[PDB]
């Protein structure tokens, strides 16, 4: 009778506790005799607190229990590139299993107040909206918050596929997602290509609520090696949200007593001990980088709740979409009433830091000016021409799906939304004008591109304007 | 051995003591059969299912009916396996309580057919579709404006007297006559009159010779208010699986499902979540509607009625079911007392597969035109009630004109209404009535009445129509 | 080896623990040592938690307690017609004992949905506003729901007297009633002559918990027996929130578990069990029926509560007594703005179903324009018009107390109401103008009330005009 291999007692709603096992460390990895894994929370006087990582179905009481001698541990490495897995790092669909030679502890601690350093390169994420009122630097961890069915997932699948190019590795964290929706991500993503730079750790809603609650912590474990190394990461958590309920869930079946909304208290240290690994290291722990942008599902659009307040606390800044926009068809509302990136500004260029400006004034104004000014034609003073050129900018606001474009373009089209060259076409036409604007840039525009791409600052605006005039020759109005 | 014995009686929970090292596993079924071996007991029958290990070699298990007359002492034989449900083309035309055992009087089972477990791992991640299809149901309003997906989940409101069973037996008789699909109603928590109302209709309208119904009554206990949904899901599965065709999956109510969980957790003992709700309702639900899927040799569409308590979206079971629906679908009274049927609403109504990546560009600008144009006349309704159409411009009266013919010819002739009409009915593809619904909105049919939009189906029966009174 | 003994441990509020009594049954019958009854819970492992069904003062730690081996059953017959008695079947009114000689468990399945069959026979309230608005088919469970002092038992004490003609078999089951009330009510149900065909069920407000807790399950036990010998019977309860409130004493004081505002996990199974029990039989059971009429207080007009919600979602539907037109003085003052019935429709007579539809319209349009009567700017050909329609359907609504009104004189004066012949009568003399073609009716409308009662349906209407004509003439305006 050696009590270094323990044997269950208790078995119920997927919390097991074992009697024995000595020699086990807090957080040390423990297997069954099925082959689930399992954590060891709890180490009372005489029996272990286990955790189950998978299906609890078969463990039955008088099992034999054994110890592996490795705390929370994933599989990291450059083979995971490409592969869906769960978050315990094996893989999921299929394709053969994975060569991986290293691993690293779930939790970890973050970087140090003199590790850090300020950010100050932009990150492109290829939608004009946010890259023009909401701009995101590269160590930044930004909320973006709305209600069902608001093109989130849209925005996350958008921002991926944009870094085809700009040597950035990237990993999709769906939480409590439909396995049907998580398919069809995938499969976009590989009809765009992106899954040569891209991994997805998945957690549906069938899987234990430990699962869900690990799956963020498995994700940017797996995002801190690169990071470390020396390269840069975009990390997207799915729903916060699902996170905080199955933690809730597993609190309460652990008897621990709640507090407000029944949440236990240690909800804000749970979210900001994950959180807080996104940092932009100095340029002598190794120029890396590692920047988040988790989402939070709201009810009714009511920021007051306790989850989105404490993610708000947390977060550099919040990115709102409004749900009543969604019905038109647009891209939902970037609503520049309560986005705010307090971080950023200083990671825009200065090509794109010249135009924002007047596109904020702009999009203030027509915001401000509401149905009651729309309302009659007594409005005959320069607030007509508010109205005209507001609906301009929102008619070029708004995007395609799967529709990347380039900053370069992006400064383009603006700029010319600015200076007037938009203030005679009729709103209708915006659209198409947009598209032969970019295949006359494709087509001619080549030295603009190339400055613009190359220095990061505005051309010539004699020379700009004068493209731009000969592009408005050239064309048609409907 | 299988041999175990009673310890203790808390209500519709009871608890097992069996042999050490002989426990069953969890969710395993367990049978009493006694006989009164005299004149101070009572026959007992009861089946149970293991939920909880308490240790000591005790089980803590819940109870699948009354628990009364129960002794300290009985034996308690273990079956081995989670409950079993009799599948294949046995079970269509019948009515099953929650444990497979019909309840009609058509007699029983034999003992030989294939039986399958309740609980079950959700299909791998491999075997999923890897693209969104769109199931043609041949309902006008409802392919146009909210399509169905193959694989999805559809919402639906509405309250009593609405033509909600008749929308349901329309939806029935469609897919097994344009498909070659099954159906199976699962009654979770109904009223007994009612459904035995439903399956009186059902039955006169000769829709049941394809279908195969599980009821759950209001008075049963919790455990069987929460095990005859995964019992119609099983009952699914098999169709899905082994014959390889799309199949129809109802459930009468899933917040009374919800409410049943809640109702088990409590009388479990584990702290209420947020509302007083059980704290694995998500994981509960999650277990529930991932098996609702569409694989590469089937699919699972399923319609679900919801009911909101006290009327509060951001209720915690509202929105966790909403976290799952793709589409919604709305009766209303007033389309009800209008001539119009099936009174489904055409703006409250909406989903996911009305973008021009699944339906196509040409099927959305039309739904999107219908959309705005009913929108508009209902804006100018209110003032014309009061005004008269006088103050109406030519153009306002031309889109109230053709915004009357449109919301009439929304309405359709079904199958199911030949028994008080005699309309053969119609079954109205989708190509067919886009390029119908274009062709009105383009005014090419504005001079015919409005009487002849009514109850057609197809454009050429509209014509024909108009022809016939001349 | 004591198998049919036991001694008491602990004893205290109506709740007793014993030991021993290896071989009982739950739900059993047990008899103290000084003859007070009472019935088992809760089976643990060592204790058998024993709730008591008497005055528990007399009963002492140590008392020796006995076995029946009688599941709960409770007497029926005919003989307790026209009796008062207490849920255990012992009479409280004196005037000797009873004279059962069969017993049924309380506990029993509900009939099959197999043996259920639509509902298509009426149920005659006489109470105008409900029997044409909202009406009850025999098998239907309608809940009649309203705040204190609004008349609730008033209705009650209408239709079971309303019953005297027909082949119906009434019971009362006054749950936590004053003795007072139920003492008035026994004698004025005594006066009118309803005692011949009526049982009433008492429980007060002083009796222990349990009897409470089971006055409802004698009452249904009670009439199941002549459900099945294939009578009509009718029931009635008041206080389904007190004996929830009852029952969530019981279980709280035996240490169960709690759930929502205290209540216990199964307060749903249990109001479903009890009034899943009424049903309409279908012709191979002897065509029995069994309607409920259950009675539920809120305070404040509050249904948000859970028990009336729990209630509500279980019945067919519900009738709204309104606190404010009480007080103003409409009796019965139902509120058909929210009362519905789902049975309705095919619940009523051809000759009612012919004119109800018309009077619900016009009620539905004047509901809605209360306010218009403020001032006479009204616009005068609809809107006035409407507002007298709404002012004569409303005080021709109105009823008084303990005079329930025949089904035919009920719908020629609202036949005459709907054809408009009473725009003319001033609106404050209607209930006089009521009383006297009751009166005239009476003299010569045999004929028609002969018709309508043999053939449910409308009579000539030339003649029907005719005769109204002729009262209308020779009617006398104040």
């Amino acid at each position: 009778q050696v009590s270094d291999v323990g044997t269950v007692i208790q078995v119920g709603d997927g919390i097991a506790r074992a009697h024995g096992l000595d020699n086990v460390m807090s957080g040390e990895l423990v297997e069954f005799a099925n082959g689930v894994m399992g954590m060891a929370l709890n180490l009372e006087e005489n029996n272990v607190g286990i955790v189950i990582l998978g299906p609890y179905t078969g463990i039955k009481e008088g099992d034999e229990v054994r110890r592996t001698g490795r705390i929370m541990e994933v599989p990291v490495g450059e083979a995971l590139i490409g592969r869906v897995v769960n978050p315990l790092g094996q893989p999921v669909d299929g394709l053969g299993p994975v060569e991986t030679t290293e691993t690293r502890p779930i939790e970890s601690p973050a970087p140090g107040v003199m590790d850090r350093r300020s950010v100050h390169e932009p990150l492109q994420t290829g939608i004009k909206a946010i890259d023009a009122l909401v701009p995101i630097g590269r160590g930044q961890r930004e909320l973006i918050i709305g209600d069902r069915q608001t093109g989130a997932a849209s925005v996350a699948i958008d921002t991926i596929i944009n870094q085809k190019d700009q040597n950035m590795i990237s990993i999709y964290v769906a939480i409590g997602q439909k396995e049907s929706t998580v398919r069809t991500v995938v499969e976009t993503l590989r009809k765009h290509g992106a899954l040569d730079y891209t991994i997805v750790v998945t957690a549906s809603a069938s899987q234990p609520a430990p699962l869900l609650f690990l799956a963020p912590y498995a994700g940017v474990a797996m995002g801190e090696y690169f990071m470390y190394k020396g390269k840069h990461v975009l990390v997207v958590y799915a729903a916060l949200s699902k996170q905080a309920a199955a933690y809730r869930e597993l609190s309460l079946l652990l008897r621990r007593p709640p507090g407000r909304e029944a949440y236990p208290g240690d909800i804000f240290y749970l979210h900001s001990r994950l959180l807080e690994r996104a940092a932009k290291l100095s340029d002598a722990k190794g120029g890396g980088s590692l920047t988040a942008l988790p989402f939070v599902e709201t009810q009714a659009g009511d920021i007051s709740a306790y989850i989105p307040t404490n993610v708000i606390s947390i977060t550099d800044g919040q990115i709102f979409l409004q749900s009543d926009l969604f019905f038109s068809g647009v891209r939902p509302a970037i609503n520049a009433g309560l986005s705010v990136s307090r971080v950023g500004g200083a990671a825009q260029i200065k090509a794109m830091k010249k135009v924002a400006g007047t596109l904020r004034l702009d999009l203030a104004a027509y915001r401000e000016l509401e149905a009651f000014a729309q309302f009659g034609s007594d409005l005959d003073k320069a607030t007509q021409a508010k109205l005209a050129r507001g609906a301009r900018t929102v008619e070029v606001l708004k995007q395609d799906l799967h529709q990347p474009i380039p900053v370069e373009k992006q400064v383009l089209i603006i700029y010319a939304l600015t200076r007037g060259f938009l203030d005679d076409i009729p709103v209708e036409d915006v659209r198409r004008f947009e598209k032969e604007f970019y295949l006359f840039l494709d087509q001619n525009g080549q030295h603009l591109l190339e400055h613009i791409r190359t220095t990061k600052d505005l051309p010539n605006e004699d020379d700009l304007n004068k493209a731009i005039e000969a592009f408005k020759k050239t064309f048609v109005v409907s | 051995m299988t041999r175990g014995r009673v310890i203790q009686v808390m209500g519709p929970v009871v608890d097992v003591k069996f042999e050490n090292g002989h426990l069953p596993a969890i969710y395993n079924a367990l049978k009493i059969q006694h006989k009164a071996r005299n004149e101070n007991e009572v026959d007992i029958d009861l089946t149970l299912e293991v939920a909880l290990h308490l240790g000591d070699d005790t089980v803590r298990t819940i109870a699948m009916a009354s628990t009364d007359g129960l002794i300290r002492g009985m034996e308690v034989i273990d079956t081995g396996a989670p409950i079993s449900v009799p599948v294949g083309e046995v079970t269509l035309g019948r009515v099953f309580n929650v444990l497979g055992e019909p309840i009609d009087l058509e007699g029983d089972i034999p003992a030989d057919a294939r039986r399958d477990p309740i609980h079950r791992p959700a299909p791998k991640f491999e075997e999923l579709a890897t693209e969104v299809e769109i199931l043609e149901t041949g309902i006008k309003v409802v392919d146009l404006l909210a399509p169905y997906i193959k694989g999805g989940k559809i919402g639906l409101f509405g309250g009593a007297g609405v033509g909600k069973t008749v929308l349901i037996q329309e939806l029935i008789h469609n897919i097994a006559q344009e498909h070659g699909g099954i159906s199976v109603f699962a009654g979770v928590g109904e009223r007994t009159r009612e459904g035995n109302d439903l399956y009186h209709e059902m039955k006169d309208s000769g829709v049941i010779s394809k279908t195969a119904m599980v009821f759950g009554q209001m008075n049963e206990p919790p455990g069987a208010r929460m095990r005859v949904a995964l019992t119609g899901l099983t009952m699914a599965e098999y169709f899905r699986d082994e014959q390889g065709q799309d199949v129809l999956l109802f459930i009468d109510n899933i917040f009374r499902f919800t409410q049943a969980g809640s109702e088990v957790s409590a009388l479990l003992g584990r702290m209420p979540s947020a509302v007083g709700y059980q704290p694995t309702l998500a994981t509960e639900m999650g277990q529930l509607q991932e098996r609702i899927t569409s694989t590469a040799k089937g699919s699972i569409t399923s319609i679900q009625a919801i009911y909101v308590p006290a009327d509060d979206y951001t209720d915690p079971a509202p929105a966790t079911t909403f976290s799952h629906l793709d589409a919604t679908t709305n009766l209303e009274r007033k389309l009800a007392e209008m001539g119009i049927y099936p009174a489904v609403d055409p703006l409250a109504s909406t989903s996911r597969a009305l973008a021009p990546e699944i339906v196509g560009e040409e099927h959305y600008q039309v739904a999107r035109k219908v959309q705005q144009t009913l929108q508009r006349y209902k804006e100018l309704q209110d003032i014309i009630a009061i005004l008269g159409m006088d103050e109406l411009s030519d153009e306002d009266k031309l889109v109230v004109h053709r915004a009357r013919r449109i919301q009439f010819f929304l309405s359709q002739n079904f199958h199911v209404a030949e028994q008080f009409t005699g309309q053969p009915g119609s079954y109205v593809p989708v190509k067919e009535t886009v390029r119908g619904f274009k062709e009105i909105l383009e005014g090419k049919y504005d001079h015919l009445p409005e009487d002849a939009f009514r109850l057609v189906g197809r454009i050429e029966e509209v014509v024909e129509k108009a022809k016939a009174m001349g």
